[PDB]
DNA sequence: CTAATAGATTAGAGCCGTCA
RNA sequence: UGACGGCUCUAAUCUAUUAGU
DNA sequence: ACTAATAGATTAGAGCCGTCA
RNA sequence: UGACGGCUCUAAUCUAUUAGU
């Protein structure tokens, strides 16, 4: 009768060289990488939005509860498990006072009310890195009551002047008086509270420059890629193609993990392909960043996808091979019901149990529950992904381990595992910023702005 | 010697402040003696006094919680250590470390006000430095730190009730297997017969057109009353097709290739298995993609079918279990069967909002877990059959499908502690 | 037979409130003012460059010596005067082209010899910073001639601080010549060198090392300075900057007015009427929007008279009442003045006034406490006139005494000149020695 | 044997005044007993305040400040040291400090105020100063400095040696002015007297063209050797003009301005210089501006002039004084000359590269100071003179002008000490 | 050239809960 | 826009075939 | 008409040297 | 571009006269 062929799970990296699985245990115990010191950070808001934002600042310090330990482990203190100095008595804050003229929203056309918001605050913000003496790495605009799209064109205006900037709201850090303000209680953090502290103290200290963890599994010689297309059609014409790319190198020493990107266009409403000229440039831009990083070309590529790749395209990506390098392709799918029930109990199946139909097609299950947290990650229970080998010749189980090693990174939060493989993630994370103005040229690459 | 820095904690107490402090001390130089590391043995305080506060001791580091007053254990403990401390007449021997913030100089304990002690209240990495920049001053012995054996020794002490185990068990999947098939696939041709206008999906027999090759599983005279004039027609101009070549991919044709084929037969169980489910007593309700089958209320004996819920009460509406069916064929021909709840104001009347529809499926769905979904799943699947071991799908005056009720079963090897409870 | 007269010298703040004279004495008594702990740097140059500048770095950290302390005194050490962390291990570093194919463009065409080696470094940077995933406060340029103007020309849109090295400075023991003569010399002043480096940079990484004390609210004061430009055909010889210095509700405000505005012309200096309009209109808003009131009195520091027409059209701009007093400065009068007896010049501090409007000013002498001359030969004065305006001559000496000691660039115990026309003349060159740029950068670090 | 000082302050609120004082005190060399930096953790501390003030003490200075005023603490350890100052029979035992100077006398301490104490509200390193004199004075036992001391002690105070004292002295200006003049200025005209071609400049006697007019200062027969064919002419028509009239700038008239005039003078006056040094003896260097005056070689009894050198003979070189001179009438009519070293090779013939002028110029003026400069310009101006009180400076045929040869004095009442030559 | 049946294969876009 | 996952609902296009050319 | 010239009195650029008895 | 000062050398406008259609 057909197995289940299983898969050791992987390890990531701390500091001193050390090995561990959870990255709140190991950032707890050891450390993080690399020594930065500086969270010379500035804020931009009304008095209210600074006042809670010092209150959380300092509260920040002190360790704190969680329910359920065993599940989701403690939060001792910054200073303990960074190493740094983050205060309230080092920032720099410039009113936004009550204008607030614009709330009547004009009455009409709110694309003008969203362009007018976020320009107040963009030229707060460009006057203050243009002019002021003081020295502020990243920025935490707090915002107080309904629009659409702030955050994509936030992001997208300020891409040209490279300023790291992180959103918040003070609903989120003051939840605690934010209650029913008429008999409709909005939020309850206790039994998460030490969660979000973890996961806002990661992403700032990420922002500010800091490298937590990386991974230590990797092959030498081996390269890796990502791509997904995004919908433009707020314009007449049919345009349906933003092609990104994200790489992921084994530098001679260290990791390298950034984006490719520049948005490649096709024709046509429904064609999802890429055109034989596009595809070229592609190619080559990847292929020369790893040429010139590593002084030599690389030995293998892989290339991961959402749908498959025709004749045409993928002859086109022939000319440019150098040599011999094979670029073995994987679709990736999230829909297909192969709900598996264990026999007796109350548990669902554990991760790292995969299915193999064929030396092609393959099910794997990213999602289970994880014995040593004792809690499931999935509500109810869980689905695997469809991996399937389009083109090209390797071995499926090794693409296997693969896949399921790539999971582990994602700086933007601090979860033992993630569902889908990062390098789909992050290019579908910068897709939309990209797409929501079209008039920058060679944007930058980098991942602080983005994310 | 006398090398060991012995800490005293809370250990039954609920105290989760100590482990990481002993971890860092022992990875950063001095060894550690504690309670809970040593969790290996049952005893009373009487390897303590006899080997490590007399003979294996350098320094202590009394804590000071707020609920020391309490605990005898505590005040034994510090009892010992002043006598020790008057043993070998050094001051510094008892440093009492205070964490919580209760603790009021005018309701505390009597005796713990003797000295000060470093502070951890603020934020105990300074506590951290601190202690360790007091016990240089002090030439307290330190071997070099292998930080190693810490991460030895935490991997050892907390793996219980973790990791996995060679235990075996089984699973049951999703799908439902086909045993059967009608021998022979057949194409008619009617031209001036059928009109040009009339629809054909309210045949009694599931059939479909195509150019000429009127698609068919049954004899070519069933739709007589249906309709007329079909008797001036001749069977030898009619086409069959094996099903045995057809589902080897090995049969190709010019006009007709094999996924096409394969496409059609799809279509048509998929259409038969819709028919169906006209008369089994069920009723169904419309979604964006194909139709649910739900069962309603009071058919069923009490609500449950050989001691299993189908039928409930929500606070006022009531759900029910349905499923939905759709024929796959490539790795081998199954059905995927997916579930779904429908909602009821009353059970014969369905609420007709879909936002509600949405939050109702939530709130029931919340709590129901991985036994419960498999047991009414195939509590349904079962009662739908028609037979003690199979389901026949009606296609002709005498051809049908067969579709077992047994779901494929898979094992493998790696597996868990089950009972984990929380 | 005529009276001189005296002029206290004015003190600078430091931390906790303290003030002094000496910045050097007064860093290593108390301290900078604000605190910053994040010196994280990179390096652009050739290896060699990289090993010489972690000697020096990490040969900073000892305290270090001087054949005279009692006139410049001795330099203990970076953790003890700031009290923050510069070490050579969090540099970063990426290499130049080895083999320098550009070395034989210095024979030829000398305009695209520049133009390629500062787009070498430019591109280098530029990609550094939209690129790598570290961070970064200062980049230290080391380099192995309208060159330094360039690069800091093209930075501008960046926004990105910088310092240029020259490897021959820091490695002076080595680096003589090959005839057996040490080209530079500086054991009697080895201190001193270490103390500049290290106040500058500590400036451009963010911090404050002084400030000013004895500043009067209400009162703004505003620098002009020409320059020329005729390296094109067409005559413009008018390219006017300027900065502010203003008294915020608890700091100090030092930052300069930008945009060259131009004027017609071969030799005619003075302005045009709509420029001018144009420059005291923003230089009155910025003061206007930042203290949320219009100014009391404004000064208006220049080296060169101007006429009234275009000065009416500034007293057009006049909110209600601000006098507008003109101040005209030149440094080229002689009126030595020889001590009767001894071998010790006049000190400085002195003033000779010989009517209401015109002085001479002694900011070149010798500091008692020092026991040390400033000009190495007998000093010379500085002129200084009231062309335009009413007010008291005797405050503007001491002011404009008071305002020749704010110099980051340096850490000296005075200079010759107000800073204020200082920076101008500084940021006037970078301004003009490339192309047309849009609203630049105000801040100082930038330029300097 | 008593060495350590006790500091007794509010650790509450003040501590970075006692830090201060703790490490400027150490970086001294005096060893000292301070709270927060030596012994507090782990130790009963009564026990060891008590025995530190009783065994090892022998200062007692406090800390006084508003919020110290009423804390329990201090006021007992204040107790207890004038109990022990009842038992020591010294009465240099506490010497209190003050940080705080805005608050009013009624309400300070029963009695802290009764010995002698110093103020900190000026400034830190002046009372520390006083307190180090104090300390010198009252013959504290002192401490080893390793031999590297009396470098901090140059600047332990906030002023070294500056401060403006009241003495007297003078100064000699570089300006020479100007105590007679002639009547009168002239305009002769006749138009046809001189040709249309020749150069004025060429004329025995300083003179310019203005109009058809020949502006001059002498009598209009006086060229008449140069420019034969002029006697015939009148000198009625001829215009007078005083010469005090315009320079008090009264005079103006519509085909002269009083500027014009003024400028005419300066002209004249540089000019009649001019010719007059051209008849004293001495040769002429040309630079960009106006020429310089310099002294031949051997044209003096070895070389000087009254005891003092004026020409001297470098490694291969021989350097010789020069000055040059420029007449301004704003402030008062006075004529200012600059000093300068011209280089020439023997003593007749001057070199002739720029370079080299210039770097031989910087080498020999090196290390040239006030003294020098003064003295060999007062000795170059009194040589020149034709006279024991000014110089002449003949014009015409017998109209002159006086310059004396003293300059101007300016007086000063503000000075420094001395240089303490060394 | 545009419209109706149907399969297999893509993207958006909201709303509820925190691993018994 | 602190994160993750499970549902529900809307569109394209591509591929036999039929009819409105 | 602007082309030279001889003066007074401003105003800007560059290129070499020493180092605070 | 480590940074300050002391000099040495170039050029250009703005006035006021007189020489050339
Ligand atoms: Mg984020
Ligand atoms: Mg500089």
């Amino acid at each position: 009768m057909k197995e289940l062929i299983y898969i050791e799970e992987p390890s990531i990296l701390f500091a001193h060289g050390q090995k561990c699985t959870d990255p709140r245990d190991g950032l707890a115990l050891f450390g993080p990488l690399n020594q930065i010191y500086g969270i010379k950070s500035g804020v931009v808001g009304t008095q209210k939005g600074l006042q809670i934002f010092k209150s959380y600042l300092d509260k920040i310090q002190k360790p704190i509860y969680n329910h359920n330990n065993i599940t989701r482990p403690m939060f001792p203190g910054f200073e303990a498990v960074f190493g740094c100095k983050w205060e309230s008595q080092n920032i720099v804050f410039k009113e936004i006072t009550d204008e607030e003229i614009r709330r009547y929203l004009f009455n009409a056309s709110t694309h003008k009310r969203t362009y007018d918001l976020v320009t107040l605050f963009n030229d707060k913000i460009i006057t203050a890195n243009k002019n002021d003496e003081e020295r502020v790495d990243v920025w935490f605009v707090i915002v107080p009551n309904y629009d659409a799209q702030f955050h994509d064109q936030l992001k997208a205006r300020l891409l040209e002047h490279t300023i790291p900037t992180q959103i918040l709201r003070e609903s989120t850090l003051a939840w605690r008086d934010f209650k029913n303000t008429f008999g409709a209680p909005i939020r309850d953090f206790s039994k998460i509270e030490g969660h979000l502290a973890w996961t806002i103290s990661t992403a700032a200290y990420y922002k500010a420059g800091g490298k937590p963890w990386k991974l230590g599994d990797i092959r030498p010689g081996v390269c890796y890629l990502g791509l997904v297309y995004k919908k433009i059609e707020k314009s007449k014409n049919p345009q349906n193609a933003c092609c990104a790319a994200q790489m992921f190198l084994d530098n001679g020493d260290g990791t390298v993990f950034k984006g490719e990107v520049g948005p490649w266009y096709n024709p046509e409403k429904g064609e999802y392909h890429l055109k034989p000229k596009e595809a070229k440039a592609l190619l080559t831009q990847a292929l020369e960043s790893y040429k010139e990083q590593n002084k030599s070309y690389p030995k293998e590529v892989f290339i991961h996808a959402r749908t498959r790749f025709n004749d045409e395209e993928w002859n086109a990506f022939n000319e440019v091979t150098p040599k011999n390098t094979n670029l073995v392709g994987v679709t990736i799918t999230k829909s297909k019901p192969l709900k598996l029930y264990k026999t007796e109990g109350a548990f669902p199946i554990m991760r790292g149990n995969a299915y193999i139909v064929d030396e092609k097609k393959a099910f794997l299950w990213t999602l289970g529950f994880v014995p040593k947290l004792q809690s499931t990650l999935s509500m109810e229970v869980p689905n695997p992904i469809f991996i399937e080998i389009n083109k090209g010749e390797a071995e499926i189980q090794q693409v296997l381990k693969d896949i399921l090693a790539l999971t582990k990174l994602n700086y933007n939060a601090c979860i033992y595992a993630d569902g889908e493989p990062v390098t789909l993630r992050f290019a579908n994370k910068i897709g939309e910023i990209l797409t929501a103005s079209t008039e920058i040229k060679t944007p930058p690459l980098a991942f602080k702005y983005y994310i | 010697m006398r090398n060991k820095i012995f800490i005293s904690h809370a250990t039954p107490e609920d105290d989760d402040f100590t482990r990481w402090l002993s971890l860092k001390l022992i990875g950063l130089g001095y060894e550690v003696w504690c309670d809970i590391l040593f969790l290996d043995k049952g005893v009373d305080f009487w390897s303590t006094i006899e080997k490590e506060i007399r003979e294996n001791t350098c320094k202590f580091l009394i804590v000071s919680s707020t609920a020391g007053n309490k605990r005898e254990g505590v005040l034994k403990e510090l009892a010992v250590a002043t006598k020790v401390k008057k043993h070998l007449q050094d001051d510094m021997f008892i440093i009492p470390l205070a964490i919580d913030e209760n603790l009021s100089y005018d309701d505390i304990n009597i005796e713990i006000v003797r000295l000060n002690a470093i502070d951890f209240k603020k934020s105990w990495a300074k506590g951290l430095q601190d202690l360790l920049d007091a016990f240089e001053k002090q030439n307290v012995p330190k071997k070099p730190p292998d930080h190693s054996k810490s991460n030895l020794l935490y991997q050892q002490i907390f793996l219980h009730d973790k990791q996995a185990i060679e235990k075996e068990e089984t699973y049951d999947s999703n799908w439902f297997p086909i045993i059967s098939f009608p021998n022979e696939l057949r194409f008619h041709r009617y031209d001036w017969r059928l009109p040009k206008q009339f629809d054909v999906r309210t045949l009694a027999f599931p059939a479909i057109r195509y150019k000429e090759y009127l698609c068919t599983f049954a004899w070519e005279y069933d739709f007589i009353h249906q309709l007329p004039k079909t008797e001036t027609y001749n069977g030898q101009e009619s086409i069959r097709i094996s099903t045995s070549d057809i589902l080897s991919g090995r049969y190709d044709t010019d006009f007709i290739r094999n996924y096409e084929c394969q496409r059609l037969i799809v279509q048509l169980i998929n259409k038969a298995f819709e028919l169906r489910m006209k008369d089994k007593n069920v009723r169904e309700y419309q979604m964006s993609k194909t139709f649910a089958y739900w069962i309603e209320k009071g058919k069923l004996e009490k609500d449950k079918f050989e001691k299993i819920k189908l039928v409930g009460k929500q606070k006022n509406k009531y759900w029910h279990f349905g499923i939905s069916a759709a024929g796959k064929l490539y790795p081998s021909p199954v059905l995927m069967v997916s579930s779904h709840i429908i909602f009821t104001m009353d059970g014969i009347n369905l609420i007709k909002s879909k936002s509600i529809q949405h939050s109702s499926r939530r709130k029931q769905g919340k709590n129901w877990w991985n036994d419960k979904w498999r047991e009414k799943l195939l509590a349904f699947i079962r009662f739908l059959s028609d037979d003690q071991n199979a389901i026949y799908l009606n296609v002709g005056s005498e051809e049908k499908i067969l579709i077992s009720n047994k779901p494929l079963k898979f094992f493998g090897k790696m597996s868990y502690v089950t009972p984990s409870e929380v």
